[PDB]
This record gives structure tokens, C-alpha cells and sequence, in this order.
């Protein structure tokens, strides 16, 4: 069994430099292999193919190297465009792949904390909503706190994709409670640990005010 | 120019089969082998199996030999590949690629993919709540949540697209109920509370549910 | 004992010929475990063109009055890690198919475990020492998932079925 292995698993890379993406085989085999981008809601798009040549119309910025077990896709200059997935492929088997993001400066979260509506708790469930907005980057700790007790397994976690704009990230951690549950306790907090906070930011409520 | 158009996006029940095309046009269908990948929903891409469309032969992965069948028609340049007794792990988009040339691993013309989503849910419309405002510096925040709902999409818009600044609208995720959930949230000056009404409207096509909620303070 | 494959239409006796070898097709991806599957070829008449032991005789699976290996079977590819390239198989010694003419052929059963059992050991030479297994075809159009061959105007369909369906150590 060959193992395409790719690294690393994200690559963060400052607008306009150069990007070097590395592919290792599990064992050695033979130089016919290929790179492809994807970027979101499309199918992948062939770069590379024979580990060096490159696909009609692909721009010159991008090349392919290697031998052996080691192979490299580089892109001189990071554009736009250029931030995807990118995978290596050799015969039937693919990387797990590498996430192309724009490196920017760190930036705080703004944390909020929302109590459930009142509408909700007459369905007989709970939600609680602690928002992280616009920060860099996408490494942060988001923990649930109910009467100073840690939460686990009742919360989910959604990421929105890099920004178009400002190339920040906004996360949201929703608590799901029974309404039985959710009156058992008042105060509810959710703390958050992210690179561009001195010390973790608590936001917190006590239930009913 | 050369393209491949596959079936659309289908949902089905755990256990059932379903059964994906894939027409190919502008070259000699016969010609250059057809492959079909898929890729879980944010993981990587997995190699299914080829087919000979000359001949009609296959290779299949040998995780899905007893479970995918290959099949053509010649006549209409349409490739099928069909699944059988779906899992849940098998929700995935499906791709059909061509090789190069002949029997060549590289895959440069795809299909624009078909969604499969493997569940035992049955269409809901979203339930909309609130997320109200409270008491960060001169900015404060608000936002709807979208709960309950099956399946894909659902679309969210702030003051019927008056509002576009700083709106994020969160990837849904998939409870352990098999229903979606997603929030969509903006950050708005703390002096226009209460002077400036803020209404999300969402839609759910599937259900045909249209919700316009109006977010107040407090 | 002998192996008998059904024939569509019957063969007659004359069309009896001399298996002198195989085209195969090894299965694609990996199963956690030191076993390697291989098929009767899922290509076409390319495949079967190029490995260049064929006779006169336009066959699937298995070449009829081919050339023969000298020594040993020698199996051979394009590309021995491209599962889309076939592997040609050349027997050294040939097995005869003995069609009676009532549409099935017949094989000797000890003649062909012992031309599979060396074949397994030559593609253990180009896979590591590993457990060979052989399946029946996995599909395709008549002519390509039967064995099939031409004889005196007449074109006839064989169900190899039973020819690959052994495991080797
Ligand atoms: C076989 O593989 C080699 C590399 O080992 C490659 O150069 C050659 O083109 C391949 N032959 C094919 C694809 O027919
Ligand atoms: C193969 O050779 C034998 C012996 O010469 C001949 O009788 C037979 O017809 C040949 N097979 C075919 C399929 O022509
Ligand atoms: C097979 O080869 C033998 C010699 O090895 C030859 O006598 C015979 O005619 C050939 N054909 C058949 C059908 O046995």
C-alpha cells in the first residue's frame, strides 16, 4: 500500500511570496506524478503531470519537482487566485492535501455570548451561542463553562471560510441543552484562548437576566 | 470544447442504491478511460475504480469491489456508476474524470460533481431564532439561528441585502438528530439599536419555508 | 477431474486449440493485508495487441496457438504499478482445451492448478512475497468477460468463471 503524504497540513503564506508544498511517498516509486488545485465548490484542476511538466494554461508560476520518495510543487509568487487545496497524485492514489491560506497580521476575537430566546425554550431545547469574530489566526480554544463546570460533547464548532476582504476568520460554539437542563443552572460562560489575547476573555451571563 | 455533465444532487435513504451519469462530448468517448473519485464533505479525494468504455471492463478499489458497479452506453458517450446499500460514510460528491490520453492517471477534464447524502431524515423547514443584542466598545452584535432543517441549502440575508457589512453566515453542521443548523450573525453600531430594524430572511427551498425574522434588543 | 467452462455457441472438436497464455489485470487499491488479486484483463483489443504472444488466432483471455516461453513462464508489462496496464502471461508449456462439441469445452484441472500455482510465484517475484488470488472477470462486454475466439467463420463465447477462482501461498 503507497501512501502519498503531504505536509505540511496547512500552509500559511504572506500575499505575493513563494510557496513550496512538499508530497513524500511512503516508498520510493517512479516520477510519474501530479498536482491539483481545488479551490471551494469546484472540481480539482490539473497542474502538474509527469512530476515537472505543466498542464495547458496552467501559469509559469507554478512548477513541479522531485525523485524518488520526495516531490515538491512550487509557486513563485502567490496570487489571488492561487489560495485552494492542492493535492499530489501518483496512479490510483491521493494526498490527503495542503490548504494554501493568506498569512496576514494576528488578529483578537471580538467574543459575544448569546442567551437562548425564549421562543426556543418553549420547544424544550436550549442553545447557547459564543461568537468569535474576525480574528487571526484560525488556531483558537473555545470552552463551555456551566456553573464553573466543563462542558463535553454538548457543543459544535462552525469556521467560516477566510474572508474575502480582511482574510479573518469567524467562529461560533453552540451549547444544546434540554430546557429541564438549562434551568438546573444560571450562570453560563464560554472561554476563549486565541494567539492575540494576552490572557483567555470569559463572556458570561446568569441565566433569567 | 471538451466537458463532462453529471446527474444531479440526490438524497437517499441508508441501504438503497443510486445511480450517477456522467456524458462526455466533443471527443471519442471510446477512446480514453473514464475514471470516478469521490470526496467526503471537507476530506480528501478517494479513487473509486475505472472503466474500459471500449470493452466495458473494470477495475474497482478493492474497498468498494461488492458494493460499485460500472457501467456505458456507447451510443449516447454516458458513463454510469452505481452504489449499492449506501452508508452514511458514503455521502460524498462524486467525480467523473477522464485520463489525458488513453489510460493515463492524469485527470485533466472533470465532471462538475454530484452530491450524494445518505440519510434517514426527511425534508423539514428551518426554525428561526433570534439572537438578540446585549448591554464590545461601540460595536454590538446580532445574529439569527437557523435550526432543524433537512436537507441542504439554506440561504440567509440581512434587510433583504441592504445589509452586507460585516454579515458572516456560518457552514451549517449536522446534529446527531440528522438535521442541519447554522447561525448567521452581523456586527452593527451599538447607537443604531433600537432606531434601525434588522430582519434576516431565510429560505429553504427544499421545504419551500420563507422566514423573515426581525431581531430586536433586549 | 477436468474444468468445464461453457461455450455459446458449441465449439466443434476441430476448434480445440492450445491455451499458451493469459492477459490479466491486477485489482486496484489495498485491503490491509499481504494479498495481491488479479483478474482476467479489463482492457481491450490494445491490451491483448500489445503483448505480442498472440497467434493467428483473435482471442480474449487466454491466447490460442500462441508463442510459447522456453524455459519458464515469463509474465510481462508496460508498468508493473499502473493497474490500468495489463500483465502478459506466457506459459512455458501450453494446456489444451478439448472442446467435445456440445457447447463445453473441457481442461484438465491438475494441468492448469499447476500453471496458475507457477504464475503465482513469477508475480510474486514482481510483488513480494505475497498471497496471489485469482477472480473471475470483473465485467464487461461478452466477448471481454468471457473467454472468447474465432474459428472457421464462427466466433464463440467460453465463461471463465471456474479458470480463476483459486488462492496461492
Ligand atoms: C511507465 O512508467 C514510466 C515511469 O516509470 C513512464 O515514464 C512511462 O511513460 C510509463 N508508460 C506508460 C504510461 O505507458
Ligand atoms: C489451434 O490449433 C489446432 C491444431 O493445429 C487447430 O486444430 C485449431 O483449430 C486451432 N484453434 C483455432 C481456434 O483456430
Ligand atoms: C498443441 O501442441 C501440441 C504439441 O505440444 C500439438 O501436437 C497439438 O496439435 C497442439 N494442438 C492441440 C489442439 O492439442
Amino acid at each position: 500500500e503507497i501512501v502519498m503524504t503531504q505536509s505540511p497540513a496547512t500552509l500559511s503564506v504572506s500575499p505575493g511570496e513563494r510557496a513550496t508544498l512538499s508530497c513524500r511517498a511512503s516508498q520510493s516509486v517512479s516520477s510519474n506524478l501530479a498536482w491539483y488545485q481545488q479551490k471551494p465548490g469546484q472540481a480539482p484542476r490539473l497542474l502538474i503531470y509527469g512530476t515537472s511538466t505543466r498542464a495547458t494554461g496552467i501559469p509559469a508560476r507554478f512548477s513541479g519537482s522531485g525523485s524518488g520518495t520526495e516531490f515538491t510543487l512550487t509557486i513563485s509568487s502567490l496570487q489571488s487566485e492561487d489560495f485552494a487545496v492542492y493535492y499530489c497524485q501518483q496512479y490510483e492514489t491521493f494526498g490527503q492535501g495542503t490548504k494554501v491560506e493568506i498569512k496576514r497580521t494576528v488578529a483578537a476575537p471580538s467574543v459575544f455570548i448569546f442567551p437562548p430566546s425564549d421562543e426556543q425554550l418553549k420547544s424544550g431545547t436550549a442553545s447557547v451561542v459564543c461568537l468569535l469574530n474576525n480574528f487571526y489566526p484560525r488556531e483558537a480554544k473555545v470552552q463551555w463553562k456551566v456553573d464553573n463546570a466543563l462542558q463535553s460533547g454538548n457543543s459544535q464548532e462552525s469556521v467560516t471560510e477566510q474572508d474575502s476582504k480582511d482574510s479573518t476568520y469567524s467562529l461560533s460554539s453552540t451549547l444544546t441543552l434540554s430546557k429541564a437542563d438549562y434551568e438546573k443552572h444560571k450562570v453560563y460562560a464560554c472561554e476563549v484562548t486565541h494567539q492575540g489575547l494576552s490572557s483567555p476573555v470569559t463572556k458570561s451571563f446568569n441565566r433569567g437576566e | 470544447q471538451v466537458q463532462l455533465v453529471q446527474s444531479g444532487a440526490e438524497v437517499k435513504k441508508p441501504g438503497t442504491s443510486v445511480k450517477v451519469s456522467c456524458k462526455a462530448s466533443e471527443y471519442t468517448f471510446t477512446g480514453y478511460y473514464v475514471h470516478w473519485v469521490r470526496q467526503a464533505p471537507g476530506q480528501g479525494l478517494e479513487w473509486m475504480g475505472w472503466i474500459n468504455p471500449n470493452s466495458g471492463g473494470t477495475n474497482y478499489a478493492q474497498k468498494f469491489q461488492g458494493w460499485v458497479t460500472m457501467t456505458r452506453d456507447t451510443s449516447i458517450s454516458t458513463a454510469y456508476m452505481e452504489l449499492s446499500r449506501l452508508k452514511s460514510d458514503d455521502t460524498a460528491v462524486y467525480y467523473c474524470a477522464r485520463s489525458d490520453y488513453i489510460s493515463s492517471w492524469y485527470f485533466g477534464y472533470w465532471g462538475q460533481g454530484t452530491l450524494v447524502t445518505v440519510s434517514s431524515a426527511s425534508t423539514k423547514g428551518p426554525s428561526v431564532f433570534p439572537l438578540a443584542p446585549s448591554s464590545s466598545g461601540g460595536t454590538a452584535a446580532l445574529g439569527c439561528l437557523v435550526k432543524d432543517y433537512f436537507p441542504e441549502p439554506v440561504t440567509v440575508s440581512w434587510n433583504s441585502g441592504a445589509l452586507t457589512s460585516g454579515v458572516h453566515t456560518f457552514p451549517a453542521v449536522l446534529q446527531s438528530s440528522g438535521l442541519y443548523s447554522l447561525s448567521s450573525v452581523v456586527t452593527v453600531p451599538s447607537s443604531s439599536l433600537g432606531t434601525q430594524t434588522y430582519i434576516c430572511n431565510v429560505n429553504h427551498k427544499p421545504s419551500n419555508t420563507k422566514v423573515d425574522k426581525k431581531v430586536e434588543p433586549k | 477431474d477436468t474444468i468445464t467452462l461453457p461455450c455459446r455457441p458449441a465449439p466443434p472438436p476441430h476448434c480445440s486449440s492450445n491455451i499458451t497464455g493469459l492477459i490479466l489485470t491486477r485489482q486496484g487499491g489495498y485491503s490491509n493485508a499481504n494479498t495481491v488479486i488479479f483478474r482476467p484483463s479489463g482492457g481491450d483489443w490494445r491490451d491483448i495487441a500489445r503483448c505480442q504472444i498472440a497467434g493467428t488466432v483473435v482471442s480474449t483471455q487466454l491466447f490460442l496457438n500462441g508463442s510459447l516461453a522456453e524455459e519458464e513462464v515469463v509474465i510481462r508489462s508496460e508498468n508493473w504499478t499502473d493497474n490500468a496496464k495489463s500483465i502478459c502471461v506466457q506459459l512455458a508449456t501450453s494446456v489444451e482445451i478439448a472442446c467435445t462439441g456440445a457447447g463445453h469445452c473441457a481442461i484438465s484441472r491438475a494441468k492448469w492448478a499447476n500453471t496458475l500455482k507457477q504464475i503465482a510465484s513469477k508475480l510474486r517475484e514482481q510483488y513480494g512475497a505475497k498471497t496471489i488470488i485469482f477472480k473471475p472477470s470483473s465485467g464487461g462486454d461478452p466477448e471481454f468477460v468471457n473467454h472468447s475466439f474465432n474459428c472457421g467463420g464462427e466466433f464463440f463465447y467460453c465463461a471463465s468463471t471456474q479458470l480463476f477462482a483459486s488462492t496461492w501461498f
